[PDB]
């Protein structure tokens, strides 16, 4: 009687509480098959629900059991009303977090969901960096970057990346000043190993005398440091410079000819 | 036969009307249905509502024999049906003509390619090509940047430098900083600045630029003397005799 | 294809995507100057751009972009309401669009920072064509592949609904008349409505097929402008049920059909989309020969100035325009 | 059974090629063409000790003995002509060698 009484309430749409009711009705075939043909399975077209919001219930039905290979399957079938935005992230973000990245990447690319919003842009962007799709997440951050969201899409690119290793994938890439500010802002705070890591950024852009003043920075800063591991590592980078300084543009040459 | 002979009698009109009335209630065939109505799409103009057609006709294709023979249209490989599918639809793009539409199938078809790399480099040489047709050269390069076949490198840097002295924008080959690869690109342009004539343009003098914006006084020196010494060897007017006197110059 | 007096685009404008659908602003605005809209897959891009054919300050073109908005779906259509405003206080702004979704979304703005949305339902079938159909409009009406012309308010109901023989593939206003409408079917059926009492007045029938382009003249009524087959043809009332003029339009299959917003005897069409480089053919009245051929690198989108006989189609990332004669 | 001493040999007399001492211009600039030829040489013979049908190692990428090399070859001025290539490949191998430091 509380079923019953679901179409007593405010009546959204009748699609929705008949959809409800034939979700419950397969709950009940399923609960214990008897005889291979039923008039319960005439429902839907007794209450004239379209085949699209029926494939859609299996779906969902197959969702719900974590056959997810199967819902994906009713839910691309062709000829189905698209669904809804938010059960689009809902969908996605469980498919991600169980691991189903193919999955997830396949209905995104057949159904084509919205993206508007920076959370939208975000959780596709995550489908398609953990799909290798990185050409296409940076277009559509080159696309969708406005004065607002461009730096939370930077930050969320910066961790993920780091989080899957695509590195030098990253660094082919066509970029823009600012871009390159804000990496150099960001990482300049962030630590030591960072600032190699950084350090090695600026030589694979050759920036040498950048290169410079953040190993002239790290020197002085590893003066009261007393890692064994940092010292051979330092040791290494004090060699690395003296070698590459020397041969550079002859402004560090003057520099080095000033006392220190 | 019913819509085989639609397409036949070039009835494509009769074609999307036999096929609106039938796919609501017939749940088969759909992947079909979606293909030659993006057939009529591109046929009027509309390509890229055929673009979603196939789209959504690329979820199912295990039946129909007539679907199933174009998988047998893309064989020695069988990644994904949806892979074959992608295969002769760019074959009918290639033969048709939209190189945009064939650009986003292709970033989109990137998923159902997970083996044979061979596909990878060509469909992203593919996208090169393109955006080097449309002048899009920065993400052209940004499609190379992701090709590790050295044939395919080397094919794509021939072309490449072809297409850039063609279009007078080298300047942005070499607004490019990289590593460890000049070596490569002075062999590429010194194989085609032997090989070609002088008075097309001066190779050296771009080759010295590119020595000027990589710090390198020597090579820089030597390269533009040395085309002093070609211009003394090749020519003798006063206009050529003030060459010189700029090639010593800035050696 | 055409190929006459062919030339480069007399303005060029470098945008930071690529056109899917552009068009200027027909009549009624608030202040002077030609406002323009285009809209790509995820944005849409309105601007207002001076000309030195107006202004002698703007030299060139000056193209200003009052707004950028993000949108969901790709829009294919956007449908204008003469009534618009420029000036005073608040600029009204009730801009209608069909996306890929196969809907219609209007969109009401004042630059004020309000901006309301209504999605207006759709039939079988996608929708083909969309327009005001009042003289500043209110009303729009679509035409779709259920051979039903549907009418709507700005609410979202069921203004009117028209039986039609086939899927119609454009719907035009009369500017020059009032709630007097058009229809246009594959089979090369030209109908046209009178929305004032919702009567069917007279029809017009085309002998090439299929029929999907056409258009009103802007300066003149009883001269009727299309595209079918591969030729354009034009119809004079009330002397023909069948072509009075047709010649040659593109070799391939012509897609658009524009008449010049000044000019009852110059028009603009456009070849097929892309492939070759797509040609703009400006014609003019008695020549099968363009008097003006353009070219832009996909054909995508064409629209004439409010009154000057300038032509505008857009292309991969960049809009150009030429200039034609009276 | 000569190219291992090939290699132990190079690699230790690359040890001593620090301690040549030029007290004179050409004997200096003899030194320079050493230095110039023998980069080129060891270039070739590092590509080629991987033989076009009888390679040594099957993908490895081991590492590079630098961390011996270098406290000894960065006792030497290098002329920019050619140090330009060598100092990148040098600069690429430091990348790996840091990535995989301490």
């Amino acid at each position: 009687h509380a079923l019953l009484d679901v179409y007593l309430l405010e009546n959204a749409d009748e699609m929705s509480k008949h959809a409800i009711t034939i979700y419950f009705l397969l709950d009940i075939m399923y609960s214990f098959p008897d005889k291979p043909d039923s008039s319960i399975e005439s429902f839907p077209t007794a209450f004239f629900v379209p085949g699209s919001l029926i494939k859609l219930i299996q779906g969902f039905w197959l969702l719900d059991h974590n056959d997810y290979q199967n819902s994906v399957d009713c839910i691309l079938n062709p000829a189905s009303s698209r669904v809804m935005s938010w059960q689009h992230s809902q969908i996605i973000e469980n498919l991600l977090c169980h691991g189903d990245s193919r999955q997830a990447l396949r209905y995104l690319q057949v159904m084509k969901p919205v993206a508007t919003t920076s959370k939208e842009v975000k959780l596709h962007m995550t489908v398609l960096l953990a799909n290798r799709s990185i050409l296409e997440a940076w277009n559509l951050q080159r696309l969708h970057s406005s004065r607002l969201n461009v730096e939370e899409l930077l930050k969320h690119m910066y961790e993920m990346c780091q989080e899957m290793g695509l590195i030098e994938e990253l660094l082919k890439l066509t970029f823009t000043d600012f871009e390159q500010g804000y990496l150099h802002k960001f990482l300049q705070t962030t630590g030591v190993q960072n600032q190699e890591l950084l350090l090695v950024h600026h030589l694979q852009r050759a920036n040498y005398i950048s290169a410079l003043q953040l190993n002239q920075s790290l020197k002085t800063n590893h003066l009261n440091d007393c890692d064994r591991r940092l010292r051979e590592r330092s040791g290494a980078r004090n060699a690395i410079l003296d070698q590459y300084g020397k041969i550079l543009p002859r402004v560090q040459r003057t520099l080095a000819s000033e006392r220190a | 036969q019913f819509a085989e002979c639609l397409m036949r009698n070039c009835q494509y009109t009769q074609l999307q009307e036999y096929v609106r009335l039938l796919l609501p209630w017939c749940q088969v065939n759909v992947g079909s249905c979606h293909f030659m109505l993006a057939q009529c799409y591109l046929v009027a103009g509309e390509g890229h509502k055929a673009l979603d057609c196939f789209s959504q006709a690329a979820s199912e294709v295990e039946r129909e024999d007539f679907l199933e023979k174009l998988i047998r249209v893309e064989e020695g490989e069988s990644v994904s049906p949806r892979l074959q599918y992608y295969n002769r639809v760019l074959r009918l793009l290639e033969d048709v003509g939209l190189p945009e539409l064939v650009i986003q199938l292709a970033t989109i078809a990137i998923s159902e390619a997970s083996d044979d790399w061979r596909s990878q480099a060509a469909l992203r040489t593919r996208i090169f090509k393109h955006h080097l047709d449309m002048g899009h050269n920065s993400q052209a390069y940004d499609a190379l940047t992701q090709i590790p076949d050295t044939s395919r490198q080397l094919d794509c840097l021939r072309q490449l430098v072809v297409v850039l002295c063609e279009r007078s924008q080298l300047q942005d080959l070499v607004e490019f900083p990289y590593v460890n690869l000049h070596n490569e690109v002075v062999g590429i342009i010194e194989s085609r600045a032997r090989a070609v004539d002088l008075m097309t343009h001066n190779y050296y003098e771009l080759l010295y630029a590119f020595h000027i914006y990589r710090h390198n006084y020597r090579k820089a020196g030597t390269v533009m003397f040395e085309y002093g010494m070609r211009l003394g060897r090749e020519v003798r007017t006063l206009r050529g005799l003030q060459k010189q006197v700029n090639s010593y110059l800035a050696c | 294809m055409k190929q006459d007096s062919a030339s480069n685009a007399t303005y060029t404008v470098d945008c930071e995507d690529y056109v899917h659908v552009v068009e200027f602003n027909p009549f009624d605005s608030g202040e002077a100057g030609s406002l323009l809209a285009y809209g790509g897959i995820s944005y849409v891009v309105i601007a207002s751009c001076r000309f030195q054919e107006e202004d002698s300050t703007v030299e060139g073109i000056e193209f200003k972009t009052l707004k950028t908005f993000h949108h969901g779906e790709r829009v294919v259509a956007i449908a204008w309401s003469p009534e618009t405003r420029c000036d005073a206080l608040l600029p009204l702004l009730r801009f209608a669009t069909a996306a890929g979704d196969k809907k219609i979304r209007i969109f009401t703005s004042d630059f004020q920072d309000k901006n309301e949305y209504k999605v207006i339902e759709g039939h079988s079938g996608y929708i083909n064509d969309l327009v005001f159909c009042s003289p500043e409009g209110t009303d729009i009406a679509s035409v779709g592949d259920d051979h039903t012309c549907r009418i709507w308010d700005l609410d979202g109901k069921q203004i009117a609904m028209f039986i039609l023989r086939s899927p119609g593939m454009s719907v035009a206003w009369h500017p020059e008349g009032a709630f007097k409408l058009m229809v246009a079917e594959k089979t090369g059926t030209i109908r046209f409505y009178d929305l004032t009492t919702h009567q069917a007045i007279l029809s017009l029938e085309s002998v090439q097929v299929p029929l999907m382009s056409a258009d009103w003249c802007v300066r003149n009524t009883l001269r009727i402008g299309a595209v079918a087959g591969n030729d354009w043809i034009i119809w004079e009332m009330p002397r023909s049920s069948y072509p009075q003029d047709n010649k040659p339009a593109h070799a391939d299959r012509a897609r658009m059909f524009r008449w010049s917003k000044c000019n009852e005897n110059v028009f603009a069409t456009t070849g097929y989309p892309g492939k070759m480089k797509s040609q703009i053919a400006i014609h003019h009245l008695a020549h099968p020969q363009p008097i003006l051929i353009g070219t832009a690198p996909v054909g995508s989108g064409l629209s004439w100035h409010r009154r000057l006989p300038l032509c505008v189609v857009g292309g991969y990332r960049k809009l150009f325009f030429w200039l034609t004669e009276m | 059974g000569e190219l291992e001493k090939l290699h132990t040999k190079v690699m230790s007399l690359c040890k001593w090629v620090e301690l040549i001492q030029c007290y004179s211009a050409k004997g200096r600039l003899a030194q320079s063409e050493m230095a110039k030829r023998v980069a080129n040489i060891l270039r070739v013979v590092l590509s080629l000790q991987q033989p076009p049908e009888s390679m040594s190692d099957s993908s490895s990428e081991p590492r590079v003995p630098l961390r011996l090399l270098a406290p000894h070859i960065g006792r030497l001025p290098m002329p920019e002509d050619y140090a330009l290539e060598e100092l990148r490949g040098l600069t690429q191998s430091y990348l790996r060698e840091l990535i995989c430091g301490s």
